[PDB]
RNA sequence: AGCCGCCGAAGGUGGGACAGAUAAUUGGGGUGAAGUCGUAACAAGGUAGCCGUAUCGGAAGGUGCGGCUGGAUCACCUCCU
RNA sequence: GCGUAAAGCGCGCGCAGGCGGUCUUUUAAGUCUGAUGUGAAAGCCCCCGGCUUAACCGGGGAGGGUCAUUGGAAACUGGAAGACUGGAGUGCAGAAGAGGAGAGUGGAAUUCCACGUGUAGCGGUGAAAUGCGUAGAUAUGUGGAGGAACACCAGUGGCGAAGGCGACUCUCUGGUCUGUAACUGACGCUGAGGCGCGAAAGCGUGGGGAGCAAACAGGAUUAGAUACCCUGGUAGUCCACGCCGUAAACGAUGAGUGCUAAGUGUUAGGGGGUUUCCGCCCCUUAGUGCUGCAGCUAACGCAUUAAGCACUCCGCCUGGGGAG
RNA sequence: AUUAGCUAGUUGGUAGGGUAAUGGCCUACCAAGGCAACGAUGCAUAGCCGACCUGAGAGGGUGAUCGGCCACACUGGGACU
RNA sequence: GUCCUAAGGUAGCGAAAUUCCUUGUCGGGUAAGUUCCGACCCGCACGAAAGGCGCAACGAUCUGGGCACUGUCUCAACGAGA
RNA sequence: UUAAGGAACUCGGCAAAAUGACCCCGUAACUUCGGGAGAAGGGGUGCUCUAUUAGGGUGCAAGCCCGAGAGAGCCGCAGUGAAUAGGCCCAGGCGACUGUUUAGCAAAAACACAGGUCUCUGCAAAACCGUAAGGUGACGUAUAGGGGCUGACGCCUGCCCGG
RNA sequence: ACCCAUGUCCAGGAUGAAGGUAAGGUAAUACUUACUGGAGGUCCGAACCCACGCACGUUGAAAAGUGCGGGGAUGAGGUGUG
RNA sequence: GAGGUAUG
């Protein structure tokens, strides 16, 4: 995933303009990776040393995603749909 | 093991074995279903007499009996002492003890209980083997 | 009182399930002073052993594919005291 | 208790649960505490008495509850509302790499086909023989076909969760480390039950099949040889797809965190002193190996890559065999 | 757990009747809940306790005799008094 | 061990649509079973594409047993019509 | 149509009898996961009133058709009241199957079948008919065509090349 | 009998293959449930075709039928004309 | 010192 696509995502959804290390950003980031990583896996189904960096990403984001929804839900119920998780 | 561990499943001791099953097994007809009971001395009916040759390192001849407990249960046992007056059909009182010697036994006759009459001629232990003061 | 109805034990019928006893026969298991055929393992056990798998073979077992050293003697290389 | 004795799932992704960094306030779910009430008599226990003592019997007391209500404390766990950063993660700047999938590509080199030269052996063994060969080999050169694996580099070297991954290029991808203190602010550790991956052998369908090769045939060997040994040789080995899900799947050593002497290689980094860079030196991070102090261990041996000292979590063991 | 789903008056509600008395105790109507990996459902076992035996104690086993409570009187059901 | 062979029948099945002896034997079913089912194996004379062994569904197939039903029968009677 | 019995008949349950329709409950072993299965085994069906019915169809509406449960009752030995309309189950051999066959004695376990395998054939194919021409094959082209054998599917198919 | 071309016939009902859509479910697939759909040498069953069993007929109503039952019945189908 | 390449 590109810097300069990265740099993108990380600042239209940073919630301030100096954050880039908010559970927004980081799933944000990590919904565009999986996605790219589910059109790969579909391409190349038996590359399964990236099935697991996939899997990795996929843990990851739903773990920032407990935490948000603990913490404050509006973010949550927001990204969801702001995403296209759900 | 960790205490979540041991509460998740606790302990689980060993499965004691008898040396003696079938003492520890009653009938009744009616129901045709054997019923637990603890029991000292079980008597039956011998089936089979004969002799043995025994385990390494011995090789004497071990006089034994197949017996049909009252409960059913076919058991070989030791007719210790000199001599003996059973033979097919005959009743005898059996008590629990191991003849290391032979295989297949686990149990001994009581001697002197039943149709077991006393061995001959002995003058110590007599409580053992059954043989009256003179 | 009698009669009618509801609920209603037992009983009958039916098909399933469950547990046990028994059974022609069959399978392997184990035990058993001195029976039989071989010698597979232990040492480099005389083809190094062993794990899985396939196949074959009177029997142990053999051969193949991969894997380990729980591998004996001899060699150069790395490394250490 | 689990390196070697029985005992670490082969490895991971992770729902539930268990466990959880530092500080302030609030409570009182757990904890702790004063009071009241009860927990029968008999029995255990203590103290008296009575039976010729004893056993026995009587009297009195005591004990016993994860007992309940009520009233108090906030140290710890828990709940709640905030705040912080050494954990955790993102960003930023760099570095390595046989990490994986796809497509294509190269030359050695085994075999085969053709053609010259070419004459009687070649092959193999402990000896041989079976076998190939005058219908012309063996070899030697030229050219062509076909597939399989990729010397040197290559190294107790790299990467990967493990299995495992070595010829080259491109595409698509994963993860790791180093430095910063920018950003969030405990977001975490484990992980039953599930889900997937998972050497080699093997199975289904269709190709390919050069070599090697179970089975098998022949020749030797042998007392015999359903084997080692020789000559041949089918399945297979290779590919696509899908099953199988086992292993001496092993570091026979579960994942995580911290702490507790050294010496030395080696890999990937960073920092600084010196010096014309080079080069040497020291400090530090993550790996990987050797030898060793404490300590542990039945010993062998492990020893900052613990088999040490401690905490969390999971799995597993409870004599041999039967019996996986 | 070599037993994971169970329940259908089953769960709640509005009315009604019934018991010495509350209550789906029962009836009618409405909704579709309720319980359960904190082991429900199912199978086998067992009367429960005071207490008894043992043990350094934690705990292990038992529930004879004595006392308390429960249940049952050939098996099943039902009422009358 | 030895003769002969081109080589001597492997698995699986087996008194068989194959088994003479043979109503084989044992078991089951029946009051009683030369038939039937299951096993055994001295396979007279199974046997691997004259295919071997197995098998859901199918069958106016063959075979044995059972429930129901019945004038098939014990043992016949009446009626109608041609 | 038949008392009682109910396969004792008989080569043999031949024939006959019995079952039979719609709805509802429920349904086994085995299984090629489609089936077995209408398994089996059982229950209810009539008429009247609630009823121009709850609800549907049609229609501009009037009107016209279909008719869901339920209660409350009525009558009979009996309510698909007649006729028409499966007997079921267990076990086994054979052939997988649907199909074909001896017009006029044999319907089958025989033939065929899909599938497997061998074999041949380079195209003016092979094979076949015919003296030949000419044709089929085939207006095809080795994933095609002819012949032989086997006979779905599953697990397999062994040794012998002397004749 | 086999075939060629051309026509025509098969009442009514039942089951419910592939596929597709939607909800649930997932990181995404799986996958589940429903609905739709309309497949089949499929089912039941008349016409049509056949001919399994029995009885009768047997100088027949008939030189192969009649009656009662029976199998197939959208297919390897039946039949007509030439 | 370690790692690597016939019977009893
Ligand atoms: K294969
Ligand atoms: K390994
Ligand atoms: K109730
Ligand atoms: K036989
Ligand atoms: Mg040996
Ligand atoms: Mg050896
Ligand atoms: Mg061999
Ligand atoms: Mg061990
Ligand atoms: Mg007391
Ligand atoms: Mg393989
Ligand atoms: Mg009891
Ligand atoms: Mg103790
Ligand atoms: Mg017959
Ligand atoms: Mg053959
Ligand atoms: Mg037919
Ligand atoms: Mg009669
Ligand atoms: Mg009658
Ligand atoms: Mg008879
Ligand atoms: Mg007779
Ligand atoms: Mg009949
Ligand atoms: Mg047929
Ligand atoms: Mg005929
Ligand atoms: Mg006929
Ligand atoms: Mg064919
Ligand atoms: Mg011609
Ligand atoms: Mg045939
Ligand atoms: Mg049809
Ligand atoms: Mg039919
Ligand atoms: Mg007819
Ligand atoms: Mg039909
Ligand atoms: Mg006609
Ligand atoms: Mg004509
Ligand atoms: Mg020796």
């Amino acid at each position: 995933l590109t810097q300069e696509r990265k740099n993108e995502i990380i600042a239209e959804y940073r919630v301030h303009d100096t954050d880039t290390g908010s559970p927004e950003v980081q799933i944000a980031v990590l919904t565009a990776e999986i996605n790219s990583l589910n059109e790969h896996v579909r391409v190349h189904k038996k590359d399964h040393h990236s099935y697991r960096g996939l899997m990795k990403m996929v843990g990851h984001r739903r773990n920032l995603l407990t935490y948000l929804r603990k913490k404050d839900v509006q973010r949550y119920r927001e990204l969801i749909k702001r995403l296209g998780l759900r | 093991p960790t205490i979540n561990q041991l509460v998740r499943k606790p302990r689980q001791s060993k499965i004691k074995k008898s040396t003696s099953p079938a003492l520890n097994k009653g009938l009744n007809s009616f129901k045709r279903e054997l019923t637990d009971v603890n029991s000292p001395q079980k008597r039956g009916v011998c089936t089979r007499v004969g002799t043995m040759t025994p385990k390494k390192p011995n090789s004497a001849l071990r006089k034994y009996a197949r017996v049909r407990l009252s409960n059913g249960i076919e058991v070989t046992a030791y007719i210790p002492g000199i001599g003996h007056n059973l033979q097919e059909h005959s009743v005898v009182l059996i008590r629990g003890g191991r003849v290391k010697d032979l295989p297949g036994v686990r149990y001994h006759i009581v001697r002197g209980a039943l149709d077991t009459a006393g061995v001959e001629n002995r003058g110590q232990s007599r409580s053992k083997y059954g043989t009256k003061k003179p």
